[PDB]
Order: C-alpha cells, then sequence, then structure tokens
C-alpha cells in the first residue's frame, strides 16, 4: 500500500524526462511516447500539489569513533548554492 | 596612618567598574567555547 500511494503521488507525468541519446530522431521518439507514454498519471487525487521546501544547513560534527578499522574517513563541507546558481562554475 | 585612603578609594571603584565590565565578556566566552561542548549526545551500538 506505501508503494501503491507513493507510485500515485510521485511517479506523476509532468515529472517525467524521457531522454534519448545517440543514434535516435526526434519524431520517432515523439511518435513513440505518444502510443507508449501517453496519459501517464495528469491528476493529482487530492487537489493538493506536493512542493519543496528550503531546507536549511547547520554546522555540526558526528563523530563514529571504531578503532579496529584500518583507515580513517573525514569529510568536511560548507554549504553549496544550488543548481541554479552560477557560481558553481 | 592613612593617607592612601582617597587614591585607594579611586582605585577601588574604577576597579569595580573594570572587573564588572571584563568579568562577562570572558563569561559568555567561555560558555561559547563549552557550549560546543555541552550539546554533545553520545550513543553506543554494539554489534549484539
Amino acid at each position: 500500500t506505501d508503494l501503491t500511494d507513493y507510485l500515485n503521488r510521485h511517479y506523476k507525468a509532468p515529472r517525467m524526462v524521457l531522454a534519448a541519446a545517440g543514434g535516435v530522431e526526434h519524431q520517432q521518439l515523439l511518435d513513440l511516447a505518444q502510443k507508449h507514454l501517453s496519459s501517464v498519471s495528469r491528476v493529482y487525487e487530492e487537489d493538493a500539489v506536493p512542493g519543496l521546501t528550503p531546507c536549511r544547513f547547520t554546522g555540526s560534527e558526528i563523530r563514529h569513533r571504531d578503532d579496529a578499522l584500518p583507515l580513517a574517513h573525514v569529510a568536511i563541507a560548507v554549504e553549496g548554492p544550488g543548481w541554479a546558481n552560477p557560481d558553481n562554475v | 596612618s592613612e593617607p592612601e585612603h582617597d587614591h585607594r578609594k579611586r582605585m577601588g571603584l574604577k576597579m569595580l567598574l573594570m572587573m564588572g565590565l571584563l568579568l562577562p565578556l570572558t563569561y559568555a566566552m567561555k560558555r561559547h567555547k563549552w557550549s560546543v561542548l555541552k550539546s554533545r549526545k553520545l550513543a553506543y551500538r554494539p554489534p549484539k
């Protein structure tokens, strides 16, 4: 039931990219998408649009001390800007 | 016996005002540099 609800809510039609790269042309791929991939969801089923909230980055430190391991892995990071910010480049 | 009384009390209230100014600064610095430690929660996950 949980997987059914997840596939009904998050596998909607306007959140899918059909991407093809290689020896294909766009007209045949568009005809195939019209034939096979038409009418995925086209519905929200509760009139409740799901969205995204900005998740805050907080400074903290997690130390998983386990001294029987041969090597130690440490990752230190700060907050990145995002996808749409050009300064990532 | 005390020709020093007025100047001693002058340095007394100067010391009192300076100490009351500079003690909460070091107190807040100590509270910051130990509140990095007092927020630490520890967990034990044995393999059972």
